[PDB]
């Protein structure tokens, strides 16, 4: 099947250029309650 | 085969009704469908008429007005 190894070569497109649409994020600010030194809520 | 039975079921029933238009409606898109297939390895004849074999890969390039002329066919 020499026509099949030729067709794999014409099917290799150039490398898929990636552009991102949102910033890469690992951390987010969250709302945590806070307490003073004695123990009660601030 | 079963690919032959679906054609012979829809031509035996129809050729009882329309003797005029039926032979040209089915035979119509084969003039268009010959332009869609790619070329992987093809025969060729050189100038003094003798047969060679060629290996060229040619894409099939059809516009959108062929797939709008094929939907109306």
């Amino acid at each position: 099947p020499k026509e099949s190894i030729l067709k794999k070569l014409e099917d290799i497109k150039p490398e898929q250029v990636k552009k991102q649409t949102k910033l890469f994020r690992i951390f987010e600010p969250r709302q945590l309650p806070v307490y003073r030194a004695n123990g009660e809520k601030e | 085969s079963h690919e032959d039975y679906l054609i012979a079921r829809e031509l035996i029933v129809l050729s009882y009704s329309n003797r005029s238009t039926l032979a040209k409606l089915v035979s119509s898109p084969m003039s268009i469908l010959v332009a869609l297939v790619d070329i992987n390895g093809t025969f060729i004849t050189n100038e003094e008429l003798e047969l060679e074999f060629s290996n060229k890969y040619v894409r099939a390039i059809v516009p959108d007005q062929t797939f709008d002329e094929l939907k109306q066919m």
